[PDB]
């Protein structure tokens, strides 16, 4: 009966910009409401209660107007801490404490080269079943990037698993790990192992390698 | 003061049921209502229900009417959440919370249990294998072949926290997870400062303290 | 911390004017107790009755408009509430008469299932007096201000229209009614030191205030209450000749209305409106007459135990 609706679902802004969320209530929840913040990995933090008031323990960059049906949340001079998801909260209908689908927020940062490194398989892992080389791209932006594996010039495929990091809370960059999984029977057959990185903030494809040993 | 403590991670098979606790501390257990909410990455959060740990009263959100039940033990002041008929898409992290304040009403969700994760799967749980990543420079720990998540990785018992990057796990075709924890350090300190990763997998009581060295 | 204020109070119904304009019933209130504080109330001067009067005028003229079709009308309980920032607080003294200090005071957010039914002389379908019968007045000393007696045990009443005939009737158990009538007589003696008490019909004039006028299920009944206010009570079932009249004078405001061309109402009697008179020799007797008039009273009878304030 009281349908809540978030304003944008996702967001992309640069540090220092203005950000605005809206919470639209299909019916008068009568000037209660509360705005919350959840960083990727942690337990959501309440920012505002009573529709408007800042909870002492949050900076004055945040605020929230509304009173009635339409509500808004404003971040002035948003900083690196802010890149997370935000939510609005009914709670005068005591139990009908319902959320919105949320609003993720993201960085428009400087384009940056990927601090790249590579680790060869383990001595404790080799005498177990398998081996796995790993190539790490560190603190890069934008997020869109790609890596492909080379072994004695053999391009690999279908055995690499990649994982990208949250928009870091400090420098608003990304990290990424590509894990190449081989067997010792297959790992000992070749010698040269390289990972090739292609990134928007680089002049040419870069590679980093190792000879077995 | 205002302090909630939930149960750990858990994996029980599909079509079954699970119980997650929530011990509240720092206030009388009974005048404040306990709410339960959940998150499944792919969506955001949504509210599940209300229990009054003075009565036993439960009022539920529509979608979760039936599957969830709430319980009190107002003496050892804990709340129990019980979800059942666990279909495969209920896998998610569940939070308990309170409605703090002083006088009047205004019940905004202040304290928040850190949330437990529930992986409804069909696979035998297994402890993870920890491994080194020896090489400004950088190193890490490879924690591979485990289930379920989450496994928590802390370098030098949480004394090395800047430059540490802990990825989200990846499920490879074998049906198990793998991830790695890396850290950037000054090039001069390699061999000078010892670097050890504490890897703690709560489901299968695992703690492996593995030291990395060039 | 906290101070009295004004706020467009919102409403929570438990619905199945309360359509979209009132939120669903809170199925988990929380009267949080307050301590060491002795707050002062004035049922006779709050704006909860202002809010209430204006809102019920809205719903009243909206749902049974004067000439004009025919569909149902019976009230349903409607809690009122304060938004974030403001606090309703609640006198829990069982014998608090509406005015003065309450010490068992405790704060909450939504009222109690208010059934907005307007009537004259007798109060219908409301909440009873918690412990002993209460008599509420801005001052007992000055008589212009009316009296609102609030009953300990309610008394039901059945009003009926049967064939399509001219006017209707209404019935009441003489037994329990004359019992509770003698009960409030005893109480009124208590406050006017054991003086003899005399009930009399209303002066006359504006029909509604010299009658039991009320809208039942769409139509307006005017019951002659000469019988109920019998001094010498004879305790069999009592009948009232009630006029279902199509021409009324509007409680809405200045103006009078007409409503267009087998129906029954049961209702609990929870309070009575009574005007005194003026005994300078003081006789050995005070006389009371069925009162009414300002609709305002109707709401005070149910909002005496509350006060809106702002948390600081
Ligand atoms: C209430 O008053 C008593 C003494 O009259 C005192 O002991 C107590 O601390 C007071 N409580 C508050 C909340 O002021
Ligand atoms: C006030 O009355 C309520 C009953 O409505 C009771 O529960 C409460 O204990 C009372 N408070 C005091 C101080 O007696
Ligand atoms: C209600 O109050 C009266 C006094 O007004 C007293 O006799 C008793 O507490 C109650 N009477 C009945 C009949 O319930
Ligand atoms: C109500 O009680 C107060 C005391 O709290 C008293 O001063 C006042 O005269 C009483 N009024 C009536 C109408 O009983
Ligand atoms: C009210 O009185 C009428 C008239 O006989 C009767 O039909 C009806 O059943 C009565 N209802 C109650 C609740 O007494
Ligand atoms: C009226 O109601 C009373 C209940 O107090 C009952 O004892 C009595 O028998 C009733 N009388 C009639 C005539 O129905
Ligand atoms: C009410 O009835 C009494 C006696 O039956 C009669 O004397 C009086 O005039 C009537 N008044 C009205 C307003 O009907
Ligand atoms: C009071 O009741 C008696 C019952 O016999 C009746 O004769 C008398 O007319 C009544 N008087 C009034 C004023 O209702
Ligand atoms: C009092 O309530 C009953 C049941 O809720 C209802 O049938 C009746 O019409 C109400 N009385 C009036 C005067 O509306
Ligand atoms: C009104 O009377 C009916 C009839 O028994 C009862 O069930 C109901 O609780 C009463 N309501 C109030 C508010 O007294």
């Amino acid at each position: 009966e009281i349908v809540m609706t978030q304003s944008p679902a996702t967001l992309s802004v640069s540090p220092g910009e203005r950000a605005t969320l809206s919470c639209r209530a299909s019916q008068s929840i009568s000037s209660n409401l509360a705005w919350y913040q959840q960083k990727p990995g942690q337990a959501p933090r309440l920012l505002i209660y009573g529709a408007s008031t800042r909870a002492t323990g949050t900076p004055a960059r945040f605020s929230g107007s509304g009173s009635g049906t339409e509500f808004t949340l404003t971040i002035s001079s948003l900083q690196s801490e802010d890149f997370a998801s935000y939510y609005c909260q009914q709670y005068n209908n005591w139990p009908a404490i319902t959320f919105g689908q949320g609003t993720r927020l993201e960085i428009k940062r400087t384009v940056a080269a990927p601090s790249v490194f590579i680790f060869p398989p383990s001595d404790e892992q080799l005498k177990s079943g398998t081996a796995s080389v790993v190539c790490l791209l560190n603190n890069f932006y934008p997020r869109e990037a790609k890596v492909q594996w080379k072994v004695d010039n053999a391009l690999q495929s279908g055995n690499s698993q990649e994982s990208v990091t949250e928009q870091d809370s400090k420098d608003s960059t990304y990290s990424l790990s590509s894990t190449l999984t081989l067997s010792k029977a297959d790992y000992e057959k070749h010698k040269v192992y390289a990972c090739e990185v292609t990134h928007q903030g680089l002049s040419s494809p870069v590679t980093k390698s190792f000879n077995r040993g | 003061q205002v302090q909630l403590v939930q149960s750990g991670a858990e994996v029980k098979k599909p079509g079954a049921s699970v119980k997650v606790s929530c011990k509240a501390s720092g206030y009388i257990f009974i005048s404040y209502f306990m709410h339960w909410v959940r998150q499944a990455p792919g969506q955001g959060l949504e509210w599940m229900g209300i229990i009054n740990p003075s009565s036993g009263d439960t009022r539920y959100a529509q979608k979760f009417q039936g599957r969830v039940t709430m319980t009190r033990d107002t003496s050892t002041n804990t709340v129990y959440m019980e979800l059942s008929s666990l279909r495969s898409d209920d896998t998610a992290v569940y939070y308990c919370a309170r409605r703090p304040g002083g006088l009047e009403r205004h019940n905004w969700l202040d304290p928040w249990g850190q949330g437990t994760l529930v992986t409804v799967s069909s696979a035998s749980t297994k402890g993870p294998s920890v491994f080194p990543l020896a090489p400004t420079a950088a190193l890490g720990c490879l924690v591979k072949d485990y289930f379920p998540e989450p496994v928590t990785v802390s370098w030098n018992s949480g004394a090395l926290t800047s430059g540490v990057h802990t990825f989200p796990a990846v499920l490879q075709s074998s049906g198990l997870y793998s991830l790695s924890s890396v850290v950037t350090v000054p090039s001069s300190s390699l061999g000078t400062q010892t670097y050890i990763c504490n890897v703690n997998h709560k489901p299968s009581n695992t703690k492996v303290d593995k030291r990395v060295e060039p | 911390v906290w101070k009295d204020a004004d706020t467009t109070l919102f409403c929570a119904s438990d619905a199945k004017w309360a359509t979209h304009a009132c939120v669903p019933t809170d199925p988990n209130p929380q009267e949080i107790h307050l301590e060491n504080v002795t707050e002062n109330f004035n049922m006779w001067k709050n704006n909860m009755v202002e809010q209430m009067q204006e809102d019920v005028i809205s719903l009243w003229d909206q749902s049974l408009q004067p000439c004009c079709p025919k569909i149902s009308f019976d009230p349903i309980p409607i809690h009122y509430c304060t938004p974030a920032g403001y606090v309703i607080l609640k006198c829990n003294d069982k014998n608090f008469n509406g005015t003065g200090p309450c010490k068992n005071v405790s704060s909450v957010q939504c009222t109690h299932g208010i059934k907005p039914v307007v009537s004259t002389q007798l109060l219908l379908n409301g909440s009873l007096a918690e412990e002993e019968i209460i008599i509420r007045s801005e001052n007992l000393t000055n008589n212009a201000k009316t009296i609102i007696v609030h009953l300990n045990k309610s008394v039901e009443i059945n009003c009926t229209r049967p064939g399509d005939i001219r006017k209707a009737y209404c019935e009441i158990n003489g037994t329990k009614w004359n019992k509770v009538l003698k009960q409030v007589t005893e109480k009124l003696k208590e406050h006017f030191n054991n003086k003899t008490i005399i009930f009399q019909p209303p002066s006359g004039g504006d029909l509604e205030i010299t009658m039991h006028s009320f809208n039942c299920r769409g139509e307006f009944f005017y019951c002659n209450t000469t019988q109920l206010f019998n001094n010498t009570c004879c305790n069999g079932t009592i009948t009232l000749p009630c006029k279902i009249k199509q021409i009324i004078n509007m409680w809405q405001g200045t103006g009078q209305a007409m409503y267009a061309p087998k129906i029954n109402c049961v209702s609990n009697i929870t309070g009575i409106l009574l005007t005194r008179d003026g005994g300078a020799n003081n006789t050995s007797n005070e006389t009371f007459r069925p009162g009414g008039g300002n609709i305002k009273d109707n709401w005070r009878s149910e909002l005496y135990k509350y006060k809106v304030v702002q948390i600081e």
